[PDB]
C-alpha cells in the first residue's frame, strides 16, 4: 500500500501471496520465508509447477 | 540373552546406573515388557514408512524425502532384522518435529 | 571365518542407517542401545512396550534433574 505497487492490478498482487520453509532445529526466518504465486486459471498449461521452483530457487539466491 | 536381562542393559545405557544399583526402574520395565512379548501383528514397515515420510513431509526436505524409500530398502537388503516393523514403529513413536 | 564378519559389516551398515534416521527424526537413542533394542526384537517384543519403557526412563532422568 505504502509502495508504487498500490497502482498496479489488486488481481497480480492477489495472485502472489506469502509462504515458508517447513520447519528445522536452526530456524531463522532469514532461513524460512518464501513468496508463491500460484496458478488461478489456464495458465498452468503456460507456467509449471516445476517453473514455479526454479523461480523460487533463484528467488532464494 | 534372556528377556529379562536385555533390560538392565537398557536401564544401564539411558541411566549411568548398574542393575545392581537401581531395581526401582528396571521392575517397572519387566511389568510393562513382560506379558506383552509379543508383537501386535506380522510385519508392516510399509505402513509406518508412509508415516515417517509425514514427519519428513513436515520439513520441506522432500530430497530426504527420496532418500527415505533407498534408506528403508536396505533394512530389507541385509535381512538381519526380523521385526522391520517394529524398530520402525519404535522410532516414529519417539518422533520429535527438530523444529 | 570370513563371511561370518561381512555380516558383521552389514549389522554395522545397517546400523549407521538406522543413525541418520535417528537424527532426522530427533531420538535420543545411540548405536549401542539400538543394537540392543534390535536383540530384543529378536526375541520378539512389542514396540509399544520398548517406548513406554524409553519413555518412563529418559523422563525419570528428568526428575534428578
Amino acid at each position: 500500500r505504502a509502495t508504487n505497487a498500490q497502482f498496479d492490478s489488486p488481481e497480480i498482487l492477489r495472485r502472489l501471496d506469502v509462504r515458508l520453509l517447513e520447519v528445522s532445529p536452526g530456524d531463522t526466518g532469514w532461513d524460512v520465508f518464501s513468496l508463491d504465486y500460484h496458478v488461478d486459471g489456464p495458465i498452468a498449461t503456460v507456467f509449471t509447477r516445476e517453473c514455479m521452483s526454479h523461480y523460487l530457487r533463484v528467488f532464494n539466491f | 540373552k534372556s528377556p529379562n536381562v536385555l533390560l538392565q542393559n537398557l536401564c544401564c545405557r539411558i541411566l549411568g546406573r548398574s542393575e545392581a544399583d537401581v531395581a526401582q526402574q528396571f521392575q517397572y520395565a519387566v511389568r510393562v515388557i513382560g506379558s506383552n512379548f509379543a508383537p501386535t501383528v506380522e510385519r508392516d514397515e510399509f505402513l509406518v514408512a508412509e508415516k515417517i515420510k509425514k514427519e519428513l513431509i513436515r520439513q520441506r526436505r522432500e530430497a530426504d524425502a527420496a532418500l527415505f524409500s533407498e534408506l528403508h530398502r536396505k533394512l530389507h537388503s541385509q535381512g538381519v532384522l526380523k521385526n522391520k516393523w517394529s524398530i520402525l514403529y519404535l522410532l516414529l513413536s519417539l518422533s520429535e518435529d527438530p523444529r | 571365518a570370513a563371511a561370518a564378519a561381512a555380516n558383521l559389516n552389514a549389522v554395522r551398515e545397517t546400523m549407521d542407517v538406522l543413525l541418520e534416521i535417528s537424527r532426522i527424526l530427533n531420538t535420543g537413542l545411540d548405536m549401542e542401545t539400538l543394537s540392543i533394542c534390535v536383540r530384543l526384537c529378536e526375541q520378539g517384543i512389542n514396540p509399544e512396550a520398548l517406548s513406554s519403557v524409553i519413555k518412563e526412563l529418559r523422563k525419570a532422568t528428568e526428575a534428578l534433574k
